[PDB]
């Protein structure tokens, strides 16, 4: 009697420097909302 | 692929997907 | 290494932020409260 979900990344069950990039700014983010 | 780190939001808009 | 604490929901890569997010100011808290 179990349920399995399954989001973007995969599957999930009941419990039993050289890639760093730029956030975006404050005033990005004010203009974004 | 889920990367443990939080901050990772995990809602049900991500969700697509039951079963039993 | 790099220790990073975020990764982009949608572009899937690690972040690095910016100063002033660390310096919020109590204006920006406001706005986007
Ligand atoms: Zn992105």
């Amino acid at each position: 009697n179990e349920i399995i979900f399954g989001l973007n990344d995969g599957y999930y069950g009941a419990p039993f420097q050289n890639c760093v990039r730029n956030s975006y700014d404050v005033f990005s983010l004010l203009r974004l909302h | 692929l889920h990367v443990e780190l939080p901050s990772q939001q995990r809602r049900l808009r991500h969700l697509r997907n039951i079963a039993a | 290494t790099m220790q990073v604490s975020f990764v982009c929901q949608r572009c899937s890569q690690p972040l690095k932020l910016d100063t002033s997010f660390k310096i919020l100011d109590r204006v920006t808290i406001q706005e986007l409260t």
